[PDB]
């Protein structure tokens, strides 16, 4: 997307950007809205607004990306928002009722190209991810190198640590798991992320 | 379209009581002769759960308060108890969660239903014993999921019950957690004390104000025409913040648990972290 | 003032927000005036500029 796009909002939690290219995520979900260009700044855990407490909610111990750019002449028609509640919304929570009883809840912009810059429509896409001892399937573009042994070496199996690789014929797996824990909560025998030997 | 009921009774809110009963894994970590304590949302060792049966002129699904996580156990021989639906206020006004086993496939779909007042399935005892309604009407949505097909036999009379099947539902961050076990038996009267872990199953992203929630029952209808229930009976369990203390063996399985706020015996063995106390006396934590 | 203000910057110190709902504050004063688009930044603690 180098040559293709210009996001304006690229913040990151619980991961340092420049290290998402080494590293496998378990389960990866996608979440996208259009906002006005000045309510990005509310989209993020702890914060407070008309969108991060009746709109959408960031938990607090939230893992994943935010990404923003603006998108004007492309969205015209008119959306709409939440703009009072009995009640603040828990995270990662949808309120679809469109009208109350009483009044409506839902309130409108207009989004056009004459309008403002602080009243443009700009989208977002939220990602989240964990990791857990578990197959991944979404990966960097990492290439696979020759597995050598009985030496002082830096093994990458989704994890970096510098240590000697031998050969292990006495371990039990539950074939889940790629290096399991130790009592010191440390990570030994790991195993080869395609086949099932345990080094 | 949905049934017409006049001659249905009124429940009794039985009360049984638990023991050892409804521990699931909280990480997905394998340890082995591991031992530490947990503190997260629990059943109460010792704990009474509520009893719904249905026996005769006697059909018992109401809509339960979903407050922080629900224990649900079944005895049952004939597969009488199908599903849940879980949501807010469980109308057309907002959207509601539906978890079904139609004999055919696994449906997890979330839609705004509008449930009529007995939803049940019916069996028809001749006619090769095929499936009814459930309720009256579904309009737009935007989730879907149906498993892969499979038999499912629907009438089976032994006399005992001989499956006990174990779930817990915890809803977190949008997710609807789901917890499994199952474990043969063989009893004809309540729910068996025992132990036995859960294991996750299921994590379905919803997104919904979840408070209350009700299940679904199957019935059978006779040559003659008219409706006639069979015998299963199931409970129900609310969660607590407790703090607990699991033991890891060999294979990394849950085997034992003490529940730290039941006794002072249980308060001294979370105290000192061991399942062995040896004879002296010892202070304890509160 | 949800349905009818815009603010492009709510920053605050020494409390966090989606705190000022269950607060009580015993002295608030509001200081107004009016500045340039660039220069929102300088107001803040320990800063520089004109
Ligand atoms: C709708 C929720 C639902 C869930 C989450 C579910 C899970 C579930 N059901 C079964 C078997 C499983 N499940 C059932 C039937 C049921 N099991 C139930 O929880 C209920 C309510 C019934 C129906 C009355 C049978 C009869 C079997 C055994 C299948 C076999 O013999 O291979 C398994 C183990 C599969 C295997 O290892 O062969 C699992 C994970 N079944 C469900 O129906
Ligand atoms: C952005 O870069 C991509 C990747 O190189 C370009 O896609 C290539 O386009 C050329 C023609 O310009 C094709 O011959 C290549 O096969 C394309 N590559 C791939 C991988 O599909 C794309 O054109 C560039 N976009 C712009 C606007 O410059
Ligand atoms: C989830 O839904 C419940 C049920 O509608 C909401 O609880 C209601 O809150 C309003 C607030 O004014 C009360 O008037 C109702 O009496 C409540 N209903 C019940 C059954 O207690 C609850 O607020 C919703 N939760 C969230 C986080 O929005
Ligand atoms: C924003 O919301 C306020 C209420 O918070 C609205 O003010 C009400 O407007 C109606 C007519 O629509 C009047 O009958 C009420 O008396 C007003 N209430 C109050 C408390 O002043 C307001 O109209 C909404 N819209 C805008 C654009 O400001
Ligand atoms: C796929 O994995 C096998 C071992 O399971 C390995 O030999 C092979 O090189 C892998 N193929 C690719 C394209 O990475
Ligand atoms: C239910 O009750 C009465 C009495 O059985 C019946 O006449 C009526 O039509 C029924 N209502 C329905 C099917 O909606
Ligand atoms: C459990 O039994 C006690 C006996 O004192 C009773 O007070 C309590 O209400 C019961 N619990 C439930 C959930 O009904
Ligand atoms: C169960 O539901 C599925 C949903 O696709 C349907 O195809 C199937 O026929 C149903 N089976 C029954 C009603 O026995
Ligand atoms: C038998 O089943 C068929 C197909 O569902 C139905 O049309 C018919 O009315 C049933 N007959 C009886 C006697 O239940
Ligand atoms: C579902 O359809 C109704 C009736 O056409 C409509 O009012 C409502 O907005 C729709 N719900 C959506 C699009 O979420
Ligand atoms: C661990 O699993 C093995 C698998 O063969 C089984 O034989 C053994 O009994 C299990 N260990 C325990 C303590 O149950
Ligand atoms: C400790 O208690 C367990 C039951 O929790 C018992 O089986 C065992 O014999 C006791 N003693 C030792 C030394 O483990």
């Amino acid at each position: 997307l180098y040559n293709s796009t210009l996001f304006s909002t690229f913040k990151c939690y619980g991961v340092s950007p420049s290290k998402l290219i080494d590293l496998c995520f378990t389960s990866v979900y996608a979440d996208t809205f259009l906002i006005r260009f000045s309510e990005v700044r509310q989209v993020a855990p702890g914060e407070t607004g008309v969108i991060a407490d009746y709109n959408y909610r960031l938990p607090d111990d939230f893992t994943g990306c935010v990404i923003a750019w603006n998108t004007a002449n492309q969205d015209v028609g008119s959306y709409f928002y939440r703009s009072h509640r009995s009640t603040k919304l828990k995270p990662f929570e949808r309120d679809l009722s469109s009208d109350e009883n009483g009044v409506r809840t839902l309130s409108t912009y207009d989004f056009n190209p004459n309008v403002p810059l602080d009243y443009q429509a700009t989208r977002v896409v939220v990602l989240s991810f964990e990791l857990l001892n578990a197959p991944a399937t979404v990966c960097g573009p990492k290439l696979s190198t020759e597995l050598v042994k009985n030496q002082c070496v830096n093994f990458n199996f989704n994890g970096l640590k510098g240590t000697g690789v031998l050969t292990s014929s006495s371990k039990r797996f539950q074939s889940f798991q790629q290096f399991g824990r130790d009592a010191s909560d440390f990570t030994d025998s790991v195993r080869d992320p395609q086949t099932l030997e345990i080094l | 379209t949905c049934l017409n009921f006049t001659n249905l009774a009124a429940p009794a809110y039985n009360i049984a009581s638990s023991s050892r009963r409804g521990v699931y894994y909280p990480d997905d970590i394998f340890r082995s002769d591991f031992l530490h304590l947990v503190n997260d949302y629990f059943l109460p060792f010792g704990s009474n759960v509520t009893q719904f049966f249905t026996q005769g002129t006697n059909i018992d699904n109401p809509t339960l308060p979903f407050r922080d996580g629900v224990y649900f156990a079944a005895t049952e021989k004939s597969n009488i108890v199908r599903g849940w639906i879980f949501g807010s206020t469980l109308d057309s006004t907002s959207q509601s969660a539906i978890i079904l086993n139609n004999s055919t496939n696994l449906i997890v779909r979330v839609c705004n239903f509008e449930l009529c007042k007995v939803p049940l399935f019916v069996v028809f005892k001749s006619n090769n014993s095929q499936l009814s309604h459930l309720f009256s009407d579904s309009f737009n949505c935007t989730f879907e999921y149906v498993s892969r097909a499979f038999s499912l036999d629907i009438r089976e009379q032994s006399g005992n019950f001989v499956d006990l099947r174990e779930f817990v539902f915890r809803n977190r961050n949008g997710f609807l957690h789901i917890y499994e076990g199952y474990e043969a038996i063989s009893i004809v009267r309540g729910l068996p004390a025992g132990f036995n872990v859960l294991k996750p199953l299921l994590k379905i992203p919803f997104g919904l104000n979840v408070t209350s929630f009700k299940t679904f029952l199957a019935v059978y209808r006779v040559a003659a025409g008219s409706i006639s229930v069979a015998s299963s009976a199931y409970y129900v369990g609310y969660l607590k913040p407790l703090t607990f203390m699991l033991s890891y063996d060999l294979n990394g399985t849950i085997k034992n648990a003490v529940d730290c706020s039941q006794d002072p015996l249980a308060e001294l063995k979370c105290t000192i972290k061991n399942f062995n106390v040896s004879k002296g006396i010892y202070q304890t934590s509160n």
